[PDB]
């Protein structure tokens, strides 16, 4: 019931049928495949992917808490003459690299976990995997699944329309 | 679906949700037992030898 | 191609009033002509030294970037031999042409006879010990060494491009080009760092900075860079350039734009946090001087316009992507390296930043526009991204 | 100041304050002029030691007496090495004695009995002008001149 | 693109409880470490 | 699901009250 | 905190006086008052390290 | 010369890469248990030491008044600067779009992580007090007090700790792709689960990989900076000092330099068996050896580059300190670390220049081998030859290592291979994705011509 697989042989394949789709109307589907194709992503995921703002915001908010921590901290907390250095803005040399560093942090974490939550990752378990043989999906299987979401879908006409390219096997992949 | 039970994903999720809590609740445990009033000695009326009373 | 011609008569007549205005402030005083000359030629060397490096990189590592502007990289380091010429008049104010031309003093403090010998007037004792190596003659022989070895090797990797049009191109002359890059490169690294201590860090013999050199290879190559992505706005119609480039070149040059601004912040702070946080009275003296009598305003403009506002504006995939707003960025830059270079060399002559005189600013605008006049008339000579090519199929993807 | 061992002053770590250097510098050599200089810490108003110090063990003070705190310092050994006139001892090993009681006796309370792990270095005998200021302070405030 | 779980009834519970979730530890955490004494 | 992640944060909230309350006892 | 802001703590004297003694509504102004008489030495200098350590 | 033999397929790489972790534990190879053995008796040799380390105090060590940074700061530039390569392979190159980071970006960036935890524990073993470690941190407590911030080893602690950070996150981001693959082929109930939590249900896929892609370029770009900062600043602290060796202006370029060329030669010495052993012969060719050598001969230049730069400025300056520098250097008591540093780091590399000897695989690991104990050389001179001799003639004296220094040297090393010997074991050496990638972008390449 979640949708309908096409257990495509080759990526070329893989291609030839997205190209076909989405020329139907037939929106809301997805390609499983080994490695990123950069046909197949641009056909049906084209537009930002979000991880880039986020970057840049945590960054700037890193690189500032890194400043106002080294300023709090040293310039107006606990005042301490150390080898003559000013107690002003003109101690801008050596706070550099302690925002710059937790810049970085703050946008390295941003990326990998915004990845990971946009992705919805952690989600051991799915519809997909009911498949028989999704398990050599990550080993040179390449795969088409028509979600049930799409406004025209019907088991019937998907799996026809499935059909009428060459599939090695069309499945009904449920919940 | 492979390998997995439906509820995995919520037991995942809730893992992860525990687990950021268990580290902060750690961390809340050693500052208080270091800021403690049995760790410093605190009003505890320490017991003298003579029992002198001011 | 007429667009070409159009820039080559723009640089002429910036080259000619340029000139015209440094005549007329020669003829004011002697002493103000020389003194911004050293610094128009400083800054005015950087596109040719940069495109001979950025040439020999790209035939080292091969790359789409490199293939697009391989024949302006050639072009621009082919005026090296005319940059040569150029150096004469520096050379005639540091030679005994001094007490004459009208210099009061030699233009550099080690030429000045007192200085160097004992028994002299003033005899700084630092500037005598480094006589021999900071002498007329040897300073002379070494800028015209590396101006042989500059010249021969721009020379002879142009020659070859023009050969592999003729034949043979499938693996001979590309691999020759790379080996004739590959010992280049070290050459030509300390080539430019030497003719850096000699014609700017000699001007005060007092200092030296061991980072020196690297940090001017690195001005020379945002220069170079800022001044390809200029051309290549100019010359994006040119049928070579249309049935034959992609996006991708451009996008390419943005971030090495990108890459290179960050690398160029990163030596200047390196060097000065290590000279702030080491309090030696030696080297404290430099950061004194760009630091008063309103050199300090110089030194926050760079820091403000010349590294935040590129960074933040080339952070985008667009603003790198799109050819006029990579032109508009790096029209912005180059003028941000000729105030860079002002704050580097100015402050040893004007001591005040109110005491800036016309003929600074005519030297860099003239030197400069005769620049641009030899390289367009040096990129007509032959076709732009030579068809003949093992990479022409990174162009194609 | 604990007394180190043979085997320590040997290796280069002998703890002294306050060290006398003779020179032996003139002309023949086999005739020189000797020159004894006494060395201790410089109070520098501007120091290397305080600048690298990552803990802030080693700070300035209102006087211009510079702070090494031994409770802070977490050993890490930067500041000797920052310190043009190598004026900065460490405790490598526990010079101090604990075991004996006599020793103990002689130690004096103003001053603590420095640990392993910790730098040592003048301190203008602290000791003594922590108890001049707090008496001038007690004479000022008696008398109500705030002087 | 659209976010994997948009159009979902528990994004904004989900986002409303880390937000609480944070603003409890903030507190107590700033509580320990500033007022506690 | 929202509401375990509340059941969860009200345990840990009362496990630090106890734990803020055993340390002033 | 005491020797930063030593005015909401200074008392007259009769410090040994029977600890009866409770600090006054407008217990700001008498503390400065009594800091600029005694002389208290600004928070500059007495939060120094070697005022408690040596 | 290619990067990808041909004759290969997905299933290939899949099955190939995919065998060497799965094998049934009583089916590992003998030479595995043989290395795996000298690891863990090294490993035990780092246990003696840092025991008996604790126990007596850092006084055990050759350190001295004048030299109080000793093998112990050494050792730790060594490592640290060993993990350079490493991150140049999987971020520059991801940025430059070579295409011969694909068969080695995981070994590498393996050997980054390994080599930061070896050189994590220098900042805390060296430390006098190593249990006060968290104080350069900052930390609310009862006291009130800060770390400096204006010091270089309170910038080393936000460094090292952002490095680690960041480079665990990519390499696990990396490994998602590969634990998809490993639970599909694992064959055991239990086995599966395991890779599978770590692979967090990857289902590989378009509008996952779009992301993957984009993340993965914005964490490379963030590293680029990160990796090289770090290298500056664990070289800020020797320039931010008024020492006279220590306070050179090109010290943050050429430390990093140092440590591409250092990690390389390392990289070659480890990769080339690694090759050899198993049949990825195919995967790294002998032009993935050509490229990275003629990468260590770029870098070494550079360090030649630094050397000279440093000769000149002593000869340029009037400083005696600077003279006197150069003279110690030369011809003082510890002349033989700068004659040993020119002949492994200067003589050593020129060979490289010629084809033949880049081609030639055991001339590889002798210029390799030569080249790391030349670096190790090269930081034993700036650090101990600086600080023995200075302003004052009166604070004059030499450092002689001890033998607890060494065994914590051989320890760390000891340390560093099991680590490696339990990711190979576990874990796929060569990134199973991004290598059949590699093969439809050749496949690709070959129907444009
Ligand atoms: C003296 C201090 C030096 C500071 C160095 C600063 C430069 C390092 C920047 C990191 C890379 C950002 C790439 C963004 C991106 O992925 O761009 C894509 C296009 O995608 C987009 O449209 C936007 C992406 C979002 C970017 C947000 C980044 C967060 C903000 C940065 C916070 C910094 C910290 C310090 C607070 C295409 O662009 C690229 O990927 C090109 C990458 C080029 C690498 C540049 C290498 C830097 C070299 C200089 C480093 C010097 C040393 C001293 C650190
Ligand atoms: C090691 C530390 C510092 C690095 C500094 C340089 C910054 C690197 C990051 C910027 C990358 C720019 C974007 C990518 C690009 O345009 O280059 C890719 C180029 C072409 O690749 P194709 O697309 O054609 O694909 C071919 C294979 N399919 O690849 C290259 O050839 C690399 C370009 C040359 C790099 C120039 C950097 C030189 C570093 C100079 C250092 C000077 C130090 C002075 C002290
Ligand atoms: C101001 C002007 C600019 C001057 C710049 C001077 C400094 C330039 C240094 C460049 C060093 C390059 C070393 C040579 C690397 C190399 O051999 O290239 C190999 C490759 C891959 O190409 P392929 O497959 O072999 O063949 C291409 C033709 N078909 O190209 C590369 O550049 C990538 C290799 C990795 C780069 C190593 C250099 C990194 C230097 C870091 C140190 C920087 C010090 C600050
Ligand atoms: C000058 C800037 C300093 C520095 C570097 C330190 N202090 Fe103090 N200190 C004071 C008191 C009463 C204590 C005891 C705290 C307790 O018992 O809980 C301390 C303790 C410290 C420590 C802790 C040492 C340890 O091993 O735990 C440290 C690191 C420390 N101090 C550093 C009292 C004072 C003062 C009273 C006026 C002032 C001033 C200082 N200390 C100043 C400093
Ligand atoms: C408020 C009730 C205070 C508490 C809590 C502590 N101190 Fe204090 N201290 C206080 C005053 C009003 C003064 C007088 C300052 C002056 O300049 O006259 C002081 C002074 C000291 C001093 C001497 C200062 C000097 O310059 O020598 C010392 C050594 C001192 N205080 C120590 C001290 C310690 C160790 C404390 C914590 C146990 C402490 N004081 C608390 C007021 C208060
Ligand atoms: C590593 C992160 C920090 C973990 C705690 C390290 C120091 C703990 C310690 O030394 O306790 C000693 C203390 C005197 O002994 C004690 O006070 C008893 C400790 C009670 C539990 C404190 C730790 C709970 C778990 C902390 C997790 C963080
Ligand atoms: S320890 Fe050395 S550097 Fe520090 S103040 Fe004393 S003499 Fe100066
Ligand atoms: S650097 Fe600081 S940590 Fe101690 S040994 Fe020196 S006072």
């Amino acid at each position: 019931v979640y949708g309908v697989m096409a257990e495509f042989p080759t990526p070329e394949a893989l291609i030839e049928a997205t190209r076909k789709a989405k020329a139907a109307g037939y929106t809301k589907m997805d390609a499983f495949s080994p490695f990123p194709i950069e046909e197949v992503i641009e056909e049906i995921a084209h537009g930002d992917t979000g991880v880039p703002r986020l970057v840049l915001l945590f960054g700037l908010i890193g690189a500032a808490s890194g400043f106002i921590l080294q300023y709090i901290g040293n310039l107006v907390d606990y005042p301490l003459n150390v080898g003559g250095r000013p107690l002003d803005i003109t101690n801008w040399p050596a706070m550099i690299p302690i925002t710059f560093e937790s810049g970085i942090l703050l946008a390295s974490f941003a990326a990998a976990i915004g990845m990971i939550v946009l992705n919805g990752l952690p989600s051991p378990y799915h519809p997909v995997f009911n498949v028989p043989r999704f398990q050599y999906a990550s080993q040179d299987a390449f795969f088409l699944c028509i979600e049930a979401t799409d406004p025209l879908f019907d088991r019937s006409r998907t799996s026809q329309f499935l059909r009428s390219l060459n599939p090695m096997q069309v499945s009904e992949v449920a919940y | 679906a492979q390998i997995f039970p439906r509820n995995a994903n919520l037991l995942s999720r809730l893992s992860i949700f525990a687990l950021v809590l268990l580290v902060v609740e750690g961390i809340l445990i050693l500052g208080v037992y270091f800021r403690s009033n049995y760790f410093r000695q605190v009003n505890v009326a320490i017991e003298q030898p003579v029992a002198f009373s001011h | 191609i007429p667009q070409l011609g159009q820039v080559q008569m723009l640089g002429l007549a910036a080259a000619v009033i340029g000139i015209g205005v440094l005549a007329a402030g020669y003829f004011l005083s002697p002493t103000s002509f020389f003194e911004s000359y050293i610094y128009g030629y400083y800054v005015a060397m950087t596109i040719p030294l940069g495109c001979l490096g950025f040439l020999m990189v790209q035939h080292l590592t091969g790359g789409a970037w490199g293939v697009t502007v391989r024949r302006m990289l050639e072009a621009g380091a082919a005026t090296l031999p005319i940059m040569g010429l150029l150096f004469i008049p520096i050379a005639l104010g540091y030679f005994d042409t001094y007490k004459a031309l009208g210099l009061e003093h030699p233009l550099y403090e080690w030429a000045n006879p007192e200085v160097v010998t004992p028994g002299g007037a003033e005899f700084d004792p630092i500037i005598a010990h480094k006589v021999p190596w900071l002498s007329p003659l040897w300073v002379t022989a070494r800028i015209a060494i590396f101006f042989i070895i500059w010249s021969a090797l721009a020379l002879t990797l142009r020659a070859w491009s023009r050969q592999q049009d003729a034949g043979g191109d499938a693996k001979k002359l590309a691999t020759r080009m790379r080996r004739l890059s590959g010992i280049g490169v070290a050459l030509f690294v300390i080539t430019v760092t030497f003719f850096s201590f000699d014609v700017a860090m000699s001007l005060d013999p007092h200092w030296f900075s061991t980072i020196y050199g690297a940090h001017y290879m690195a001005n020379a190559g945002l220069m170079t860079l800022a001044f390809l992505a200029l051309m290549m706005s100019r010359v994006r119609d040119a049928a070579l350039f249309r049935e034959y480039v992609s996006v991708k070149p451009i996008h390419d040059i943005g971030k090495l734009i990108f890459a290179f601004t960050v690398l160029w912040t990163y030596m200047s702070y390196g060097q000065l946090v290590i000279i702030w946080s080491g309090d030696v009275a030696e080297f404290t003296p430099w950061y004194v001087h760009r630091t008063q009598h309103g050199w300090v305003f110089v030194a926050l403009a760079l820091m403000l316009f010349a590294f935040a506002l590129p960074f933040f504006v080339l952070l985008f995939r667009g603003t790198k992507r799109n050819l006029n707003t990579l032109a508009t960025i790096a029209g912005w830059i180059v003028v941000m390296r000729f105030v860079d270079m002002a704050w580097i060399i100015l402050p040893e002559f004007r001591e005040h930043l109110w005491d800036i005189a016309i003929t600074d600013v005519a030297a860099p605008i003239g030197l400069i526009g005769l620049v641009i006049a030899l390289f367009a008339a040096n990129v007509q000579q032959a076709p732009l991204l030579p068809l003949r090519d093992p990479n022409m199929e990174q162009l194609q993807n | 100041i604990a007394v180190v061992g043979k085997d320590q002053v040997s290796r280069g770590r002998e703890m002294h304050w306050i060290r006398i250097d003779r020179y032996f510098a003139g002309e023949d050599l086999d005739n020189p002029s000797i020159y004894m200089m006494p060395v201790n810490c410089m109070q520098c108003e501007k120091a290397p030691c305080e600048v690298v110090c990552p803990v802030a063990a080693t700070v300035h003070d209102y006087e211009g007496l510079n702070n090494m705190v031994y409770n802070r310092c977490v050993g890490t050994k930067y500041c000797s090495n920052n310190c043009p006139y190598k004026v900065r001892r460490f405790n490598f090993l526990q010079y101090s004695d604990t075991t004996t009681e006599t020793f103990k006796l002689a130690f004096n309370p103003d001053v603590t009995v420095r640990i392993r792990g910790v730098m040592e270095k003048c301190t203008y005998c602290v000791q003594r002008i922590s108890g001049a200021r707090i008496a001038a302070k007690r004479a000022a405030v008696q008398a109500g001149q705030s002087s | 693109m659209q976010p994997e779980w948009s159009g979902d009834p528990e994004v904004k519970p989900v986002f409303l409880a880390v937000t609480l979730t944070g603003m409890v530890a903030f507190l107590l955490m700033v509580w320990l470490f500033a007022f506690y004494w | 699901l929202s509401r375990l992640m509340i059941a969860g944060l009200m345990v840990f909230l009362v496990l630090s009250l106890v734990v803020l309350l055993a340390g002033r006892l | 905190n005491c020797h930063r802001n030593p005015e909401l703590y200074v008392r007259p004297r009769e410090e040994v006086y029977n600890m009866d003694y409770v600090p006054p509504s407008n217990q700001l102004e008498i503390g400065r008052q009594l800091v600029a008489e005694y002389g208290i030495m600004p928070p500059d200098q007495l939060t120094n390290c070697y005022v408690c350590h040596r | 010369e290619a990067y990808l033999l041909p004759g290969e397929t997905y299933t290939s790489i899949s099955a190939k890469i995919g065998d060497v972790p799965l094998t049934p534990p009583l089916k590992t190879p003998k030479g595995w248990l043989a290395g795996f053995s000298v690891a863990f008796f090294m490993l035990m040799i780092f246990f003696v030491s840092v025991t008996w380390l604790f126990i007596r105090g850092v006084g055990i060590w050759g350190i001295n008044i004048p030299v109080g940074w000793g093998m112990d700061i050494i050792n730790f530039v060594w490592w640290i600067g060993i993990g350079h390569a490493g991150t140049l392979i999987s971020a520059i190159l991801l940025l430059l779009n070579q295409g011969w980071r694909n068969s080695i970006n995981r070994f590498a960036e393996a050997m980054t992580l390994f080599a930061v935890a070896c050189a994590g524990l220098y900042p805390i073993l060296h430390l006098g007090r190593p249990w006060l470690f968290y104080w350069l941190i900052p930390y609310p407590n009862t006291h009130g007090m800060w770390p400096q911030f204006r010091s270089a080893l309170a910038w080393d602690v936000f460094a090292i700790s952002t490095y680690a950070t960041v480079s665990l996150v990519f390499w696990l981001v990396g490994l998602i792709p590969d634990f998809a693959t490993l639970r599909d082929r694992a064959k055991n109930i239990w086995v599966k689960r395991l890779y599978g939590i770590a692979a967090l249900g990857w289902r590989g896929s378009a509008r996952h990989w779009h992301r993957y892609e984009m993340a993965s370029i914005l964490l490379a770009g963030l590293s680029t900076p990160l990796v090289v900062s770090v290298h500056s600043i664990i070289s800020l602290d020797f320039a931010i000092s008024q020492v006279p060796g220590w306070q050179v202006t090109v010290f943050p370029p050429y430390f990093v330099a140092g440590a591409v060329f250092a990690g390389f030669a390392m990289v070659l010495l480890l990769m080339i068996p690694v090759r050899t052993f198993y049949g990825f012969e195919n995967y790294i060719t002998l032009h993935h050896l050509d490229v990275m050598a003629k990468v260590m001969l770029t870098t070494g230049m550079i360090v030649v580059y630094g050397y000279f730069m440093e000769v000149f400025a002593s000869l340029y300056s009037g400083n005696e300190f600077e003279e006197y520098l150069l003279y110690n250097r030369l011809f003082g008591p510890s002349s033989w670390a700068y004659w040993g540093l020119l002949f492994c780091n200067a003589v050593a590399i020129q060979p490289l220049w010629f084809k033949k000897v880049r081609q030639n695989i055991p001339a590889l690991l002798i210029i390799s081998l030569i080249v790391s104990v030349g670096m190790w050389l090269e930081r034993y001179v700036i650090i101990v030859i600086s600080l023995e001799r200075d302003f004052l003639p009166s604070s004059w004296d030499i450092y002689i290592p001890t033998i607890w220094d060494w065994s914590l040297y051989i320890g760390t090393f000891g340390l560093f291979f099991t680590l490696l010997f339990l990711f190979i074991r576990v874990l796929p050496m060569i990134n199973i994705f991004e290598m059949r990638l590699f093969l439809y972008q050749e496949t690709e390449k070959a129907k444009q011509r």
